[PDB]
């Protein structure tokens, strides 16, 4: 049980790190929505999330994994995020 | 780049600027070079710990370590020359890393003269001029910032290199920090210098392609030679040589709803009456849907600051937190979920503990399904007192697959209508914020993009 | 098993939450600082954490929980914590 | 009289940049409320001020010279001055 409240954290952490790429950090609201859009992806996406988190491609997305391989739904997906969470996931 | 460029772009570049070389570039070139080698013991490991360490105070690797390399090896001295060292190597280095970070940001006037021998040698224009650049030109976090106010020989090899020789300062020759140092991590191999569109683009590319899989399935004959359909398209005959193609209207909901929502369109679920049928209900107002897509018209208001002709149209009970109690979203880890709002706020109104979940996954877009499995009625018209299921674009819906969900709580004469909503900007879940938005009336074939359903009775 | 780690994701954002109302968010490294500290609260104060996240008392402190009632050993775990971390855990 | 004046604007500026080491600056409000604590300090705790000042030992405590040896003393007055000035002493 420790082990995996420990893993919890660190893939947060690690998600967090990778998302910080493609969103600006300069006002306070932007990192609260970053930490926002990080726990509702690994509350509703764990499994795509821990597998793009442990992906060692360079050209690894994020959308690929939670919408597949199709443009359109992972445009539509991201459009709706971005909405919400005012978030890049590229 | 000539002596005098070299350090004008490295004095102006930021304290933390990497000068293209990563932590792994440098742990090989800074093996015997002063504290690296007596302190360090030549150690990849101890030497990474320190490099990473001043890399995550906001100091470059590679500005430390060419420091380091020209400033030597005195046992007695910190990181920082003229320091007693601050504990263990890792410690030191932090310490002197906050020092660079805190001088670089703080005020601070050019050091024109040294404070261990003091002869005011430098011409009053030349001071003038490197006062100037220092407190206009110079932005707080730069190179020159951290240095330039310690030392008189940083001072002078910023704005009058001629200075570090004896002949001019009259006491001895000074060697050229912000040379050296550049001097060292170019070396080193250094370099000294001083959004989802296309993603649109492949979404449209896709559509163009979706167009081409609609085409792919044969047509079959309607009729004689007068129309030709499937289930997508028409070919209907209009002369001897003429056939016009039209549409079938399913390929228009097919790709319409893909348009704004990705899966599940519209699936010509059964409905409700037309007829509000209040009697058939608890109670309770309705309006029908208008068209007029639309959405959210005002809202995210807490109580408090919720307009008063809002507040005052409001027809089911003020939220009371006690419902929320008990709530099983607790022990999923949803708490602040709209699901949770929806399901305590129809447990008040209706009397009856509300269903959470049907062994499926209970999201905003499909929570009215749950409901339903259960009996509890379902309508495309917003009804005052009534849980809503939308999929993304509807009632504050923003990601496919999840939807929102909250409940009516007032409807209007031009058929717009207030919800009550948990997880909304700006207070996300767990907030557990009652937040109230104005939605714009119902499209006429939103089917099940947008569903109000009852609470069980 | 599935609720364990939702569960952590939002224990995780709960205390980072708490503690940025004490720590400047301005700085980018502040907010990486904030983020591992909140991690190793969590790995290595569960209990203490869990009961601070969960206490509705508006003086509720962080330091109660894991120091105890003596404003010495707070004001020693506290120093020895910032020293660490450059976070506030009041 | 002229020695005198030069001098405590001489203090106020070496408490100042020893004090900013451990205080961003990133917002001017910051930047106000440590001018402020400095003149406070100098004020209320000239002679200690001027022990830390002219100090020159790595280890030294502006909290020893204010509050003596004691942990929970040194953590009272360092509570009670940030909350008053939002200023780090340590």
């Amino acid at each position: 049980v420790t082990n995996e409240k420990g893993q919890a954290y660190t893939e947060m952490l690690q998600l967090f790190n990778l998302l910080q790429q493609w969103n600006d950090f300069y006002t306070a609201e932007n990192a609260n929505n970053l930490l926002v859009a990080c726990q509702q992806l690994l509350i509703n996406y764990n499994e795509p999330v821990i597998k793009f988190i442990n992906d060692e491609n360079e050209d690894k997305s994020l959308l690929q994994y939670l919408a597949g391989d199709d443009g359109l739904a992972q445009w539509q997906f991201y459009k709706g995020f971005y909405n919400n969470y005012n978030v890049h996931i590229f | 780049m000539n002596d005098k460029e070299k350090i004008d772009k490295f004095i102006h570049s930021n304290l933390n600027d990497d000068f293209g070389l990563s932590v792994d570039d440098l742990v090989g070139k800074v093996k015997g070079i002063g504290r690296f080698s007596a302190w360090c013991g030549n150690s990849s490991t101890k030497i990474k710990q320190v490099l990473n360490a001043v890399k995550s105070i906001g100091v470059s690797p590679a500005l430390f370590a060419a420091y380091e390399k020209n400033e030597g090896y005195n046992g007695s001295w910190g990181w920082l020359n003229h320091t007693s060292p601050q504990g263990n190597y890792l410690t030191d280095a932090q310490f002197v890393a906050r020092k660079l970070v805190s001088q670089s940001r703080q005020a601070g006037t050019p050091s024109w003269i040294d404070a261990g021998n003091p002869v005011d040698f430098v011409p009053a224009s030349v001071k003038r001029k490197g006062n100037y650049d220092f407190s206009h030109n110079m932005k707080n976090g730069k190179v020159g910032r951290a240095y330039i106010p310690l030392t008189a020989a940083a001072t002078w090899a910023a704005y009058y290199p001629e200075g570090l020789q004896a002949s001019y300062n009259r006491v001895q020759n000074y060697g050229n920090p912000f040379l050296d140092a550049a001097n060292t991590i170019l070396g080193w191999g250094g370099k000294i210098d001083g959004g989802g569109l296309d993603v649109v683009a492949r979404a449209f590319e896709e559509f163009l392609k979706k167009l081409q899989d609609s085409m792919q399935w044969d047509l079959h004959s309607i009729g004689t030679d007068k129309f030709f359909s499937n289930q997508m398209f028409t070919i209907t005959k209009t002369y001897n040589n003429t056939y016009r193609l039209n549409m079938n209207q399913k390929l228009l909901d097919e790709m319409k709803d893909l348009i704004s929502r990705i899966d599940g369109g519209s699936g010509n679920d059964t409905g409700a009456d037309d007829s509000d049928g209040d009697h058939g209900g608890k109670a309770g107002k309705s309006v029908a849907p208008n068209g007029k897509s639309g959405r959210k018209i005002g809202g995210n208001w807490t109580y408090s600051n919720l307009p008063q002709k809002y507040k005052d149209a409001i027809e089911v009970p003020k939220f009371d937190p006690k419902y929320l109690a008990g709530s099983p979203f607790v022990n999923t880890g949803d708490t602040g979920q709209c699901t949770e709002l929806t399901w305590a706020y129809m447990h008040q109104i209706w009397g009856k503990r509300q269903p959470a979940w049907d062994n499926q996954v209970t999201n905003g877009q499909r929570v009215w399904v749950v409901y339903r499995n259960q009996g509890a009625r379902v309508t495309h018209r917003p009804t005052v007192g009534y849980g809503f299921s939308s999929k993304p674009n509807y009632l504050q819906a923003m990601l496919p697959g999840v939807g929102h969900t909250g409940v009516v709580v007032a409807v209007f004469k031009d058929g717009s209508f207030l919800t009550a909503n948990y997880n909304v900007p700006p207070y996300w879940a767990p907030s557990r914020v009652v937040e109230y938005a104005l939605i714009d009336g119902v499209p006429e074939n939103a089917g099940d993009n947008i569903m109000f359903f009852s609470g069980i009775k």
